[PDB]
């Protein structure tokens, strides 16, 4: 919908640790919930197992926290373009 | 020169690197305070950090466990290694892959032993497998691990980086007060973290539950059958009772509160491991899909 993985896009100028945490998560439905804590480190997974809630510590982290200041980063860097995607999946290919 | 994946530096980290090395009586905890007491320490592990006597026998730095770091990034488990390498066989025993490093590099040289240490497949599996994303997309400053261990009534200081182990130590009366000094003579600060390889506490704390209960036990059992037989008084055997119930209820409490912080270790290793880029893209995704990623990506621009 909105630009997620070029340089330009505007969540290079935003604040993702502010962006995504307990209560924008339970901005969504449930289904959407379950599977996207089917994407969260097993112990948080595990933690949550008809909305959702989240641990109180599961994405105010220390390493989650990281994690979205890296991946704006990155963004900005440009790794998501599907250029550098297919140029990785090149190199995927020349390692196997 | 292979190259391992770089770790960071945690006293939970290390207590589970340790049990991934089969070695499952032992625990790494940082030292804060020196002057703490420590009970029963196995070796400390110096780490330092941006900043600016000597056993030269080859027959002696060979007959012990000084290995000479020869793969780069793995210096925590170096650290490790030259404390656990050099304990003996009362306290602790050694995982089966370490109990065979340790017999396999009997009398060899300090370079031959870092080899063997870098070509164990164990220790390398274990070691990079508690590394975070950003390590393996990087492979694509760091700390610097000195060792002190007690070996034969001296204390010696093991560096991997340097050519001989620094053997300074002596003490009679307690190695403990003599590393101290040693510390106090070098030596809150972010370039100096100390940490001591210790028994797992939680082990101690079950075995000691264990004796206070059946003691415990005993005395409620023949309490109770001489006030139901009905002479002799019965005040010391309930004294007994009081203070038995007091220390169950005590190490209960220290049992519980190791078990937590077991816990976030446990907790602290899965997400430090734990690649958040799918769940991150497919948040953002489903934000927006949802119509509300617009009004929180208005809500938090970085100021400029």
């Amino acid at each position: 919908k909105i630009d997620l993985e070029t340089p330009d896009s505007i969540l290079a100028s935003t604040n993702l640790r502010a962006l995504l945490n307990k209560q924008t998560f339970s901005l969504l439905p449930p289904l959407y919930q379950y599977n996207l804590i089917q994407l969260l480190p097993s112990v948080d997974r595990e933690a949550s197992e008809e909305a959702i809630r989240l641990s109180a510590s599961c994405l105010n982290n220390e390493f989650f926290a990281r994690a979205c200041l890296e991946w704006r980063e990155r963004l900005s860097e440009g790794e998501f373009t599907p250029e550098n995607q297919l140029k990785l999946k090149t190199e995927a290919e020349r390692e196997k | 020169a292979d190259g391992w994946l770089e770790l960071e530096s945690d006293p939970g980290l290390f207590t589970l690197l340790l049990k991934d090395f089969g070695c499952h009586d032992v625990q790494v905890e940082e030292v804060y305070d020196l002057q703490k007491p420590i009970e029963s320490p196995y070796g400390f592990i110096f780490l330092f950090r941006w900043i600016e006597i000597f056993v030269k026998d080859e027959e002696a730095i060979s007959s012990i466990f000084f290995a000479q770091q020869v793969v780069p990034n793995s210096c925590a488990t170096h650290a490790l290694l030259s404390v656990l390498l050099n304990c003996n066989e009362n306290n602790l025993q050694l995982g089966d892959t370490l109990s065979r490093l340790k017999t396999h590099t009997k009398g060899m040289s300090p370079e031959n032993k870092g080899l063997a240490i870098g070509n164990t497949p164990e220790l390398a599996c274990a070691h990079n497998s508690h590394a975070m994303p950003q390590a393996r997309r990087r492979l694509e400053e760091a700390f610097h691990f000195v060792s002190f261990v007690p070996i034969n009534g001296q204390l010696f200081e093991l560096d991997g980086l340097k050519p001989y182990p620094m053997n300074h130590g002596g003490w009679e009366d307690d190695w403990t007060d003599k590393f101290r000094r040693v510390m106090a003579e070098r030596l809150q600060d972010i370039r100096f973290n100390l940490m001591a390889v210790v028994p797992d506490r939680r082990i101690a704390i079950t075995h000691k539950l264990k004796m206070l209960r059946t003691n415990q036990a005993i005395v409620s059992g023949t309490l109770q059958k001489l006030l139901k037989a009905g002479s002799g008084s019965a005040r010391d055997l309930q004294s007994l009772l009081k203070n038995l119930d007091t220390e169950i209820a005590i190490n209960e409490q220290h049992l519980a509160d190791e078990n937590d912080r077991r816990h976030m270790f446990k907790v602290d290793a899965s997400r430090r491991t734990h690649n958040y880029d799918k769940f991150i893209c497919t948040f953002l995704s489903m934000l927006a899909h949802q119509g509300v990623l617009g009004e929180l990506v208005s809500q938090h621009l970085l100021p400029s």
